[PDB]
């Protein structure tokens, strides 16, 4: 057999993604890779993007296919896809960099099914950890002294994953994006912990 | 010379009591207003419109 | 770095063209604005559009078109509707009066002064191309504006390019139901020029698809709305193996090398299937065993001819999907044994096969069902010879009373001109009958 | 009329018909083969849209009736109605609502900078040394210059900020470049010199 | 772009416009002020096929106006819609052609007739191209006729590569209004012939037959007459002007409609017409225009349709259709009278499609479809002749103005031939 | 430290000479007071005033009063030095006679002087840009006679001329025939390169690539404006390949008489269309030999090629240059004359063109202009001489130039230069 009912309904969808390779070698350390996820039918695909005078043959780096994770032995679903996580295809391994403008209104539509989508169950999430201290208002008030050394108001990604990771707070990246991606103002990736916080506590 | 239909009352027949002067009326797209009236004229409003 | 570009020209000419870019366009992402959405901002992958395009820098795209006629009417009003943004502004050429149905119109009063404008853009829109393959025209021969024009344009690209393979979709008036009172003349004269430089030219008649409409799609007031659209679809299998992963794939310059038997002989016919209301389509499974069986039904022949009437060839036929190449040699296999299809005496082996894995998309509000399965057929039978005599008659009558001629005279043509026409013909029937006769 | 409503943006996305679709479990149908008078097909001659789709708009009383047409019911031409971009699988251009906040911008800068009240420097307060021209001998020697009144170049600076993400609608919506209609005056008034394109924000805006 | 311009000689041309601009002013939504109050884009795209436009923005018709008397566009102009007419262009007579085709052709208009011609030319001359020119008036009358030929004649010397269209009317047997009328009904034809490229002929008596047997009114006025014509004007340029499947222009028809170069006259009649109450219960559909287009009672021709064999025809359907109806139905048509139809012309009854319906209905279709019925009107007007001119009874009126029976005898000697020419095809066989 | 004095003679000149100067300010970055707004290689038309404004490299000379005060009163009265623009009071009426024979004999001087202050300003004075057009009685002449004493005053100066010469059939004046057979005489042997910008040319282009149905003399400028901008474009700013006023006589002049030359420009494009199309070097190139691109209304075709030269502005990489040429070469409808076995000059800027505020023209990141010098040049030579020919038959038209001091034989004199031009033609152009 072959899903029937899978091809007609859900066709049309169509997921596009921007990440990097990793290997044993420099040697193709530099180049991007753009991944498309066709949901009817599980079938994964491999694109290739070359930049001009970049001197490499640009084209089809891997036609669309369809092979599984050898640890778990189960085909892919539309749960592993996520923003940060590595996907482990053949004989490569790629990560996701960056979802589709399209993705994300199609990311975040279905939640019970990317929960790490649902933007409710997101500051919770961080919100039953702050079980640990006595105070609840302590955890409010270290919060501001740990994340921004500084109390600039304003804090970057690259610091955040190892400021947040530095009290030992387990959040897999696919939560991360999704709170900053909110707060972003200007939409340049510029956190306002004030709205964080506001959101939080006041 | 020929009926012609009236704007200002719901595009109805025309009547004798329309003619009013000083007060503006309309005829099959036209902007009309009268200034006087023949004397003759007014006797036959003095005669018979008065109720 | 392959490509093919599309020719328009006369009344049918532009409204047929119409359908091809919705279909062609939607399969794409290509939304009537030219950028594909507003939202996906990721896109330069899945490098196939160049099929049919060409990138601008940035920003939208343009059909690889020039749009010619000869009347301001349906060419204007494609200004200002739902399509005004993606044709070349500047590439619809206009005229400024219309053929009037006169032939000589077309072909040596009106079309001299406005074939020069397409020609010019003829030479960059192969310019900035850079592997072209062929030409497609797609011409209503029944137009007199249509014809002189259509058969005129046919002629310069033999000299100016060449060896280019040309191929052109011509509807002639069907068997029994006509439009135009004058038809049958602009009918031969069109067939004339055309003989001796289009390299293919398939069977399209307007009456096949009325019955088309009503058998499957159960239309009981079918309009010009859905005519057109079906036959679109037969332009999309034809060039689908071009721009997607296929198995076997087939090049238009293959197409026009394995369906004429000789340099002369260049006709042949078509039809397509599955064509089946949306509101029953799915009950059945145009079988995928049965698929190929649906091609050679009489009753579903694009053209109001009789394959029965005459020997097969050689079968040019292109399914579409995920048919399991096994299903190819079994199914075509049945045919052999069938006895009530015969072919020619020395052709052993004519079909061609195709196997591509893109299914074909859905139009919105239209009649096909989207379907699973589905597969088309290219084919040239002797029975084309069948609509020619019919057609032939049909002028006998005209000229022995030298009925409208008049008009034509008033052109400038000259009389003898439609003498060779006849001349033309009488190989064209008797041609036929020597490749007939088995050895 | 049937398709623009039914596959309702509720019926594709984790719903039950596709964008075929059996489309008979939403609304009442008859399965081609039938014979009757669904009181809606042999009257009105409704073309294309295949038996099947002409049910749905049959019963379920959305129709258009009448031997007189409301005006605007027989104003359209069918071009349109077909071709009508894609609807409802899944869910204009912005252009030329830049053009204007690009058009008048350009007017309102220009207009910024008159040195109103007596703003310009000592030069230019007399002609050029060399002038020629009348000069009269009994007027005021000097330049008078008005210039904008404060409130009107404040007036420009609020319809180009509403222009930008306000009320404010696209012009009209205009053809591509070789339409042979009227336009609107382009010669009962002269507008020469006022590229093409740029015509018709001349001409319907009147 | 393929536009047409107006001209009307006597009385007769100038009231048939008259209720005809009127028809063109409301099909594109046009108040009596010429304002613009449309609803939809369609109403304004081609708005120069009959009107011409000025500073101010108010748009009007572009009409050649001129006739021998006074006493007629007296009358008109004050109309609705009579301010629309371009006053300039107004020139006229004024002594009156006196219902003698004698004097209204050689010695009035000649002096005059340049006063047209220069009219008649120079709006033909400021347009981008020009398409046809569409000519009203009466054979029946003096300075219609009479004057309303020649300046056909001259035009035909200077524009011979356009089309020429003039609406003629000729007396029915019954409702003749001029004794004098065979002479001005008989010197007419000939001029009409040589230079004319398509005319209809339409009868007034088969217009008073249409009244009662289809709309069965009381009592049929002028107006109503007026109505009647003036919507199948809008049968011919409806294609012309707005979108279509297979637009139909007039050289569409003429080389679909027009067999032999000696044979350029029709007759055609209009449908939909029902009577007022009756609107209700007829159902109007394609299979209800076969039945009344080639339906006798449908024909404005004072000759039964069904006394000969049909050449050709051509169909301008109005309304949205799909032509499955208007195709199928037509072969039908034909062969249902294949006895009826001449058996050599395959294929003769051409058909069009135009989106924008006619004002009131859903659908309506006008039909124009070369036939040799008319044959009575020229034998039955030719017979006339010779009775009155064999006893020379009027001639002092001719001979009284510089003409000979020369002129009159050759005049009746081409009109047999024609007709015996027209006849000849009736009983062609292949 | 490169530098070039502009010479406006005419009305013709003045309003495009006024159109110039637009392009160039916008394109340098000072404001129409021309004082620097707090912001070297634009110093290629100006000289520093040592602090504040900047004063343009050009003198305005004529005999109307109405066409220069013009400039004297609007937006750039603060732009030229005060009185460098000179002006007399009696106009020759297109009477060639009174420009040069009368009245122009005092006037000159100033003009002379003028140039021989502006000159002392620079230091390796390159050469002269003349503007004039051919219909002109005063514009004929004037020219002329500061080109006499010029050749005579600065030496072996290298110069140019923008001349416009008058069209076909279109025509504004009457007795345009005689003072463009006396000024190609006059013009004759005193220039190094002058270039056919006769109207008629221009108009063609509007229509076709613009879609104007109705511009003015307007319009023609900022379209002949680019012209300018373009030859001079390789002087004032960087480049991978210079091309300089120096090395244009050298390059398309191959002898001292045939000196004739018609240029082209693109691409041009409105902006209401072009945003369509990539705007490739590929299919940019070919629209400059077009014939319906050229803009001197003469056939490129019905001659011989004997050598042109292309300049191109804009980000454009070398090797689209490379790849197109060898391109042209190969077509069987575009032909080189035998004499000259490669004839391409190629010219590559950086910058792009300055977009004209405001204007018409569209944005695009490429521009061509190309300088075609073919041997079908004579068709606007001879079919002036016919029109010179049957007039000068009737003694038409005469009386009124000799009463201003010319001799009857004078007019004799040069109809026997344009065929002894036009003899020329035929020789050049018969292969060996
Ligand atoms: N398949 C198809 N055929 C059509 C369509 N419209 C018209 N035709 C056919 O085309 C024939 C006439 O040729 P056209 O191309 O429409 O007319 P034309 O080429 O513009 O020539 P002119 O009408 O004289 O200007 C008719 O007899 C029809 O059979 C259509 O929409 N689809
Ligand atoms: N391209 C262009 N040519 C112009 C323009 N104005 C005038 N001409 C040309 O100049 C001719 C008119 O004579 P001009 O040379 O301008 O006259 P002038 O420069 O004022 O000198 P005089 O004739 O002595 O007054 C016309 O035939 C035009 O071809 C313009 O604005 N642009
Ligand atoms: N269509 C139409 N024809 C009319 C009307 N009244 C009269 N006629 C015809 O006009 C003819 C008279 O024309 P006439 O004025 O003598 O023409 P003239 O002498 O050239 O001006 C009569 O034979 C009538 O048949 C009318 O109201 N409508
Ligand atoms: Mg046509
Ligand atoms: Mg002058």
């Amino acid at each position: 057999r072959k899903d029937i009912n899978k091809m007609y309904t859900q066709d049309q969808y169509i997921l596009r993604f921007e990440g990097k390779l990793i290997s044993q070698n420099k040697e193709d350390n530099h180049r991007k890779f753009i991944i498309s996820f066709f949901c009817g039918d599980d079938t994964i695909m491999v694109y290739e993007t070359a930049d001009k005078n970049s001197g490499i043959w640009g084209g089809k780096f891997l036609e669309r296919m369809n092979h599984n994770n050898p640890i778990n032995n189960k085909p892919y679903t539309e749960l592993d896809f996520q923003i940060g996580e590595i996907i482990q295809l053949g004989v490569y391994r790629f990560q996701l960099l960056r979802a589709d403008e399209y993705t994300h209104k199609y990311m975040k539509s279905k939640p019970e099914v990317f929960k790490e989508a649902d933007i409710e169950y997101t500051l919770n999430h961080l919100r039953k950890f702050a079980t640990k201290y006595k105070s609840y208002d302590e955890f409010m008030v270290l919060l501001i002294k740990n994340i921004d050394p500084n109390r600039r108001g304003v804090i970057d990604f690259n610091d955040f994953v190892v400021g947040l990771r530095r009290l030992g707070y387990n959040l897999t990246y696919q939560e991360i994006y999704t709170l900053m991606r909110y707060f972003d103002l200007d939409e340049n990736w510029k956190l306002d912990v004030k709205s964080l916080f506001v959101a939080l506590g006041g | 010379k020929n009926r012609y239909k009236n704007v200002q009352t719901n595009n109805e027949y025309f009547q004798p009591t329309d003619l009013v002067v000083g007060k503006d009326v309309i005829i099959n797209g036209y902007s009309f207003r009268i200034l006087e009236c023949d004397e003759y004229t007014l006797k036959w409003f003095a005669n018979n419109i008065v109720q | 770095m392959r490509e093919v570009i599309s020719i328009h020209v006369g009344q049918g000419g532009i409204q047929v063209g119409n359908a091809c870019w919705e279909l062609f366009c939607l399969e794409h992402g290509i939304q009537p604005d030219g950028q594909m959405p507003s939202d996906k901002t990721i896109g330069g992958g899945d490098d196939a559009f160049n099929t049919f395009f060409s990138e601008t820098g940035a920003g939208k795209h343009v059909p690889r078109a020039v749009f010619l006629d000869l009347e301001p009417t349906v060419i204007d009003e494609v200004r200002t509707g739902t399509y005004r943004q993606l044709f070349h502004p500047e590439q619809l050429i206009s005229g400024k009066e219309d053929a009037a149905n006169n032939f000589a119109r077309g072909h040596y009063t009106i079309g001299k002064e406005i074939v020069d404008l397409c020609l010019d853009r003829i030479r960059k829109l192969a310019d900035n191309c850079t592997g072209l393959q062929g030409f497609l025209v797609f011409n209503s021969v029944g137009g007199g504006t249509g014809s002189g024009l259509g058969s005129l344009l046919l002629e310069r690209l033999s000299v100016d390019y060449g060896k280019k393979s040309k191929l052109g979709f011509t509807i002639y008036p069907s068997p029994q139901v006509s439009t135009a009172v004058v038809e049958p003349y602009n009918s031969i004269l069109s067939t004339h020029s055309l003989l001796e430089h289009t390299d293919v030219a398939v069977m399209l008649d307007n009456e096949a698809i009325y019955d088309i409409c009503r058998r499957n799609l159960d239309i009981e007031r079918p309009t010009y709305t859905n005519l057109n659209r079906l036959i679109a679809q037969v332009i999309s299998s034809l060039t689908a193996s071009l721009r997607f992963d296929g198995a076997l794939n087939v090049d238009i310059t293959e197409f026009q090398t394995n369906l004429v038997p000789y340099p002369r002989i260049h006709f042949m016919l078509s039809s397509y299937a599955p064509i089946i209301s949306a509101e029953k389509a799915y009950h059945e499974q145009l079988s995928v065993a049965e698929i190929t069986n649906s091609a050679f039904e009489p009753a579903n022949m694009m053209a109001k001819c009789d394959p029965r009437h005459g020997k097969y060839m050689a079968c040019s036929m292109m399914y579409r999907g995920d048919v399991v190449p096994k299903d190819v040699n079994a199914s075509i296999a049945t045919i052999k044994t069938k006895r009530t299809i015969q072919f020619v005496d020395w052709c052993p082996t004519g079909f061609k096969v195709g196997i591509n894995y893109q299914p074909p998309t859905v139009v919105p509000g239209g009649d096909l069902a989207k379907v699973m399965r589905a597969v088309c057929m290219i084919s040239n039978s002797t029975a084309i010879a069948e609509v020619f005599s019919r057609l032939d008659h049909k002028f006998d009558l005209m000229y022995a009373k030298r009925a409208f001629v008049h008009w034509y005279v008033g052109e400038g043509m000259e009389e003898g001109e439609f003498s060779e026409a006849r001349e033309d013909l009488a190989a064209l029937e008797k041609d036929y009958e020597e490749v007939g006769i088995e050895t | 009329n049937t398709t623009q409503m039914i596959p309702t943006y509720q019926d594709v996305k984790t719903g039950t018909t596709w964008l075929g679709g059996p489309t008979h479990v939403l609304q009442e149908q008859h399965i081609p083969g039938y014979k009757g008078h669904v009181k809606g097909v042999q009257a009105e001659s409704l073309h294309g849209k295949t038996f099947a789709r002409i049910t749905a708009e049959c019963l379920n009383n959305r129709y258009k009736s009448g031997f007189i047409v409301d005006d605007e019911e027989r104003f359209k031409t069918n071009y349109q109605l077909e071709y009508i971009r894609p609807n409802l699988r899944n869910n204009n251009n912005r252009q030329r609502d830049d053009e204007v906040e690009r058009l008048e911008l350009i007017k309102a800068q220009l207009n910024s900078q008159p040195k109103t009240i007596e703003d310009v420097p000592p030069i230019d307060r007399v002609p050029v040394i060399g002038y020629q021209g009348f000069r009269p001998v009994y007027r005021h020697p000097l330049k008078q210059v008005k210039g904008p009144t404060e409130d009107e170049i404040d007036f420009q600076a609020r319809t180009i900020l509403e222009l930008t993400k306000g009320q404010k609608e696209a012009p009209k919506e205009i053809p591509i470049v070789g339409y042979t209609g009227f336009q609107k005056g382009i010669k009962a008034e002269n507008m020469f010199g006022k590229t093409f394109k740029d015509l018709s924000n001349a001409s319907n805006r009147i | 772009m393929r536009e047409i311009v107006h001209i009307q000689g006597g009385q007769c041309g100038n009231q048939i416009g008259a209720k005809f601009w009127e028809v063109i002013s409301d099909e594109h939504g046009i108040d009596p002020t010429g304002t613009y109050h449309g609803d939809s884009d369609l109403q304004l795209e081609r708005i120069n096929v009959y009107y011409n436009e000025a500073t101010g923005g108010r748009y009007v018709p572009r009409a050649i106006l001129m006739d021998l008397e006074p006493g007629t566009m007296d009358s008109v102009r004050a109309g609705p819609f009579g301010q629309l007419f371009r006053p300039d262009n107004f020139v006229f007579g004024q002594t009156g052609a006196g219902n003698n085709w004698a004097k209204g052709h050689y010695t009035e208009g000649a002096e005059l007739i340049d006063s047209v011609l220069d009219v008649v030319r120079k709006e033909a001359e400021g347009c981008d191209c020009l398409q046809g020119f569409q000519i009203t008036h009466s054979l029946g009358g003096g300075t219609g006729s009479g004057m309303g030929t020649l300046l056909i004649s001259k035009v035909r010397e200077e524009y011979p590569d356009r089309i020429m269209e003039t609406f003629s009317v000729v007396p029915s047997p019954k409702v003749s209004d001029t004794v004098v009328e065979p002479y001005n009904a008989t010197l007419s034809v000939h001029q009409l012939v040589e230079n004319a490229d398509e005319c209809m002929v339409i009868d007034n008596e088969a217009l008073y037959d249409i009244c009662f047997r289809t709309l069965k009114l009381t009592t049929p006025t002028y107006g109503d007459l007026n109505h009647l014509v003036s919507a199948a004007m809008s049968g011919v340029t409806c294609c012309l002007r707005f979108p279509g499947q297979l637009n139909s222009d007039l050289r569409k028809l003429a080389v679909n409609l027009i067999p032999f170069p000696r044979l350029h006259f029709f007759m055609i009649g209009f449908a939909p017409l029902t009577s007022r109450g009756s609107q209700q219960y007829r159902a109007l559909t394609v299979p209800e225009l076969t039945q009344q287009m080639f339906d006798a009672k449908n024909m404005m021709c004072a000759a039964d349709p069904r006394h000969g064999r049909y050449l050709t025809a051509s169909a301008l359907f109005r309304g949205r259709m799909s032509t499955k109806e208007v195709d199928e139905q037509m072969l039908n048509v034909q062969n249902k009278n294949s006895s009826y139809f001449v058996e050599w012309i395959p294929n003769n009854i051409k058909s069009s499609i135009c989106d924008i319906p006619p004002k009131g209905l859903k659908m309506a279709v006008t039909f124009v479809g070369n036939s040799t019925a008319i044959q009575e009107m020229f034998k039955r007007v030719a017979e006339q002749f010779t009775a009155m001119f064999r006893r020379k009874a009027f001639l002092h009126w001719y001979t009284g103005e510089g003409m000979d029976e020369m002129e009159f005898t050759e005049a009746e000697s081409n009109m047999n031939d024609l007709v015996s020419e027209y006849q000849q095809y009736q009983d062609a066989t292949a």
